């Protein structure tokens, strides 16, 4: 398709090019977004049930 | 009242909320 | 005019074919990440 277009392959370098970079703002996003749930989970645990905070900290 | 049933039923809403609104912004001031 | 095209496309992707298999291999990686990370958004959304 892209030959028949008329055009080159760059064209389909600079957007696979952008969209690793999207993937990779999206990656870092959704791995902030873990950590955030990470964290509120482990503050729900510290502030309800000490044992999983404890297990979670020296045991694991 | 003052039954166990109603802080059970109070405890599942809270916990049912607490998972929607997760889920609402684990998808997403 | 059309040989001239085919030709220039012909350099084009010789002068990157390896480059096209990789970054065909990447986009493809790229693509199935984000399948999965939709599907199990949609699998945790809907089990909560």
């Amino acid at each position: 398709e892209y030959i028949d277009q008329g055009r080159n392959p760059q064209l389909y370098t600079k957007e696979c090019l952008e969209r690793a970079l999207a993937k990779n703002e999206q990656v870092k996003g959704k791995i902030d977004t873990m950590k955030k749930f990470k964290s509120l989970l482990i503050q729900e645990l510290s502030k309800v049930f000490p044992e999983d905070m404890a297990k979670y900290r020296s045991i694991r | 009242m003052a039954d166990r049933l109603t802080q059970l039923q109070d405890a599942v809403n809270s916990l049912a909320d607490q998972f929607c609104n997760a889920i609402g912004v684990l998808q997403q001031a | 005019r059309q040989l001239f095209v085919r030709l220039l496309a012909l350099v084009k992707w010789a002068n990157d074919a390896g480059k096209v298999e990789k970054c065909a291999m990447i986009s493809s990686f790229l693509d199935q990440q984000a399948i999965l990370f939709v599907d199990t958004a949609d699998r945790l959304a809907s089990l909560a």
